[PDB]
């Protein structure tokens, strides 16, 4: 019984600009097993229209999943990716850094 | 329907190749077979092939035409021994059961050297007025007609193989209680040699 | 070490049940059921991808399977029709080759009072074969049998013989119109002229008939028509 | 297409 | 260029929570174009891609009854190894398999794979060869000799050498505006202060399609293998994909820097500098 803890980059589709329509992406990858929590979060909030990718894996057998939503980036608003997993012992948040 | 063969039977001289041919009608097909099933007995796979191309092994070819949805048997050198219903087995897409055709029947004939067509009468073991008729020695290209009474009985052609003197002989055989039949009269409905011998 | 059919031959009465038992000790995922009228193919009753799970094929309609184990694959004949008399075959498969069963020749019958053994006669070889040929043709005729559940075979000083032998590969039918008719089988043992012209040379034709069994009500007067070997036997001599 | 292998580990 | 076909399967038990969760995805190159989920309303194999959605009935029925028994052979071997692992029941386990096949520049077959993985770890493989196995344990062994004794890997090839070479070319030509495509990466510097005295160069690359990219950084034109953060190359989920390279600078010798971007979209290879 092998486990893997997840990889987590946050981003969007296209380039941010705000008041244009664009996708938020939480990638989580390199995990094992496959049961795994993704949320998307604006200003703390969980935001209920996230779809996923369906499960699908690497050469080395680890798994990736792409969850995503629509939204419109302004200045102020913050968003973020909660992740949760076995190998967790707390919920990791990684936060949009759009200027990365 | 889903697997087409022709029923036969398929009469091959000794020593010919004999050859079985399949078709199938679900294109997506991945897996095909010939099963050999001797009268009376279960089938028994004899050749498997997957890919476009030729599989040999002994005396037997398969070849599958995966374009043309077509598969192929030959018996190389046919022998009286390989006389068996062929049948052609196909895997369908996704399916998990063989789906076989109808099945073709071999008759590989013997090549008599020397015919000595004859027509004999044998007598009852236990005393009785009791007799059949036997017809033996005929060349294979005779054929043995059914009875045109009802009262008289007669066989098919039965290829008896005497192993130890490596000797093969057709015979049918005919009988019956009606006090006027007889050998001479027995295989009338048959077209048999001029040349049969009829001992009185 | 394969698949294990039973039973080779069963009579049963309209509106009868049977179960046909399969097993293999192969460990095969995959078991199958299959009949095969005369001069017919094989089509599909009841397949079964492992234990638990079994599927309809392409003639469903008359039977029911259980895969409780991997080993077993009963198929239960629930209400016996004419329709259903065949051959049945149980296979297994790992994933390729489909490895059968001897199958279970099965006929149904309107009535018990219709099943008959055979007479069972030889005829010994004319002087005129041994003079012109210098061989002797035994003939084996099985006659008036009902059904068509017969093994015949030849024993020579009590050795069972395969070579110089041929047996009609179907019956005649006594009244080819019926359903019913009873049946006449022709065997042949053929043998050189001295084999025969040795008296010290015993000829045997067997017959094994498969008809009824113990627990069957029997009404009629004639004998009752059980599971039975009928024979005939000659000498040789000069 | 799928591969149509009847094959269990 | 170089085209593949690939099958990912993933099988995953649920104690007391019904029959296993079962998902197929299928990819051409880096697209995705099919998907099952044991757990989706349809039980149907699923469109992803526009161009397989040309596919008539016969395509769906076939490739549906293929992933249905797919799904029914793995609910067994999901026993069978609880068995050979003297598991219980109460445990989710996780049985992963993959097949598929490359083609060159010229359409023809260069390699097939057939593999799976029990818990993460390898369990069996077709070798390269097309003709053995490799089994990772006692178990994987015991899975070997059933597939030695059936003649398992003459059927296999057919399908990895023939069949699936077949379906890829099939789906090259009918998705030709899809698949037979480059899209060069559109590439920029980011520059943020870590010290008072160092900075991150972060060059990015978006917007690429096929996903085979080379991000390397050099100081005054040696390659900084050692000191360079990579991250791994990401879906933008518009069938495009993304990546960065960062150095930590001195601050204030930025321009001795250069990023190199290398993809088969690109004329020639591209050089970016910091611009402040």
């Amino acid at each position: 019984m092998i486990q893997r803890t997840p990889k987590i980059q946050v981003y969007s589709r296209h380039p941010a600009e705000n008041g244009k329509s664009n996708f938020l992406n939480c990638y989580v990858s390199g995990f094992h097993p496959s049961d795994i929590e993704v949320d998307l979060l604006k200003n703390g909030e969980r935001i209920e229209k996230v779809e996923h990718s369906d499960l699908s894996f690497s050469k080395d057998w680890s798994f990736y999943l792409l969850y995503y939503t629509e939204f419109t980036p302004t200045e102020k608003d913050e968003y973020a990716c909660r992740v949760n997993h076995v190998t967790l012992s707390q919920p990791k948040i990684v936060k949009w850094d759009r200027d990365m | 329907k889903e697997v087409e063969q022709n029923s036969g039977p398929l009469s091959v001289p000794e020593g010919a190749i004999a050859s079985l041919n399949c078709t199938y009608s679900d294109r997506g097909s991945s897996s095909f077979f010939w099963y050999r099933q001797y009268s009376g007995k279960s089938p028994e796979l004899i050749m498997s092939i997957y890919a476009n191309g030729d599989k040999e092994d002994g005396r037997f070819t398969a070849q599958l035409n995966k374009a043309s949805q077509y598969v192929s048997l030959l018996i190389r050198d046919s022998q009286p021994s390989d006389s068996a219903t062929y049948l052609c087995a196909v895997r369908g897409t996704g399916r998990r059961a063989l789906t076989f055709g109808s099945g073709t029947r071999l008759q590989v004939q013997p090549n008599i050297q020397n015919p000595d067509p004859a027509v004999y009468q044998l007598r009852d073991s236990k005393s009785s007025d009791k007799s059949v008729c036997l017809f033996t020695d005929f060349d294979s290209q005779t054929n043995v007609s059914q009875s045109k009474d009802s009262d008289v009985y007669i066989t098919d052609k039965c290829v008896l193989d005497m192993r130890s003197m490596d000797f093969k002989s057709n015979s049918a055989v005919a009988w019956s209680n009606k006090s006027d039949f007889a050998c001479a009269n027995a295989f009338n409905n048959s077209i048999i040699p001029e040349d049969t011998f009829f001992p009185s | 070490a394969g698949v294990t059919q039973t039973p080779k031959f069963r009579i049963l009465k309209i509106g009868q049940s049977m179960t046909l038992q399969c097993a293999q000790d192969m460990n095969h995922n995959y078991m199958y059921w299959y009949r095969q009228d005369p001069g017919m193919g094989l089509k599909l009753i009841y397949y079964s991808v492992g234990a638990g799970i079994t599927d309809k094929g392409e003639v469903p309609n008359g039977y029911n399977v259980s895969r409780s184990t991997t080993e077993d694959f009963p198929l239960r004949l629930e209400l016996a029709a004419p329709s259903q008399t065949s051959v049945y075959f149980c296979a297994s498969s790992f994933a390729t080759e489909a490895f059968f069963g001897q199958g279970t020749r099965l006929t149904v019958v309107e009535d018990l009072n219709k099943v008959f053994p055979p007479e069972v006669a030889v005829f010994e070889p004319s002087e005129a074969e041994i003079s012109h040929t210098q061989k002797a043709t035994l003939v084996c005729l099985a006659t008036g049998f009902y059904p068509d559940h017969v093994e015949l075979s030849w024993w020579v000083n009590g050795k069972e013989v395969h070579s110089g032998v041929c047996t009609d590969p179907q019956p005649l039918k006594e009244q080819p119109a019926l359903n019913d008719s009873r049946y006449a089988l022709s065997s042949r043992l053929r043998v050189s002229a001295t084999f025969w012209q040795d008296p010290r040379n015993h000829f045997r034709c067997q017959v094994q008939f498969y008809g009824l069994s113990e627990n069957d009500e029997w009404t009629q007067d004639r004998a009752k028509p059980v599971t039975q070997i009928v024979s005939a036997e000659a000498w040789g001599r000069a | 297409g799928l591969y149509d292998g009847m094959e269990h580990l | 260029g170089s085209h593949s076909m690939r099958y990912f399967f993933t099988s995953v038990s649920r104690p007391g929570r019904g029959e296993p969760r079962f998902i197929a995805v299928g990819y051409v190159d880096d697209t995705q174009f099919v998907r099952f989920d044991s757990d989706a309303a349809s039980q149907r194999m699923e469109p992803r891609a526009p161009w397989i959605e040309q596919e008539g009935p016969e395509y769906w029925d076939g490739e549906t009854r293929k992933v249905k028994a797919h799904s029914q052979t793995h609910r067994v071997d999901l026993g069978t190894l609880r068995g050979y692992y003297n598991q219980s029941e109460a445990g989710s386990h996780t049985v992963q398999r993959m097949y598929g096949c490359d083609v060159g520049s010229d359409w023809r077959f260069l390699r097939g794979y057939h593999q799976y993985a029990y818990d993460g770890k390898d369990y069996i493989a077709l070798k390269e060869d097309l003709r053995s196995w490799t089994a990772a344990d006692m178990a994987a062994q015991t899975t070997k000799h059933k597939w030695e004794a059936a003649h398992v890997a003459e059927q296999l090839r057919a399908y990895l050498e023939g069949t699936c070479v077949e379906w890829l070319r099939r789906y090259l030509e009918n998705g030709k505006e899809t698949l037979q495509r480059t899209d060069a990466p559109k590439t920029h510097m980011t520059h943020h202060a870590v010290s008072d005295h160092e900075a991150t160069l972060r060059c990015w690359a978006l917007s690429f399609y096929p996903a085979e990219i080379t991000l390397t950084w050099q100081r005054d034109g040696e390659d900084q293998t050692q000191d360079t953060e990579l991250v791994e190359t990401r879906p933008a989920g518009d069938g495009t994909f993304q990546k960065w390279a960062a150095v930590v600078v001195p601050s204030g010798q930025e321009q001795r820097y250069t990023c190199h971007v290398q993809h088969e979209g690109l004329p020639k290879p591209l050089t970016l500098r910091w611009e402040p």
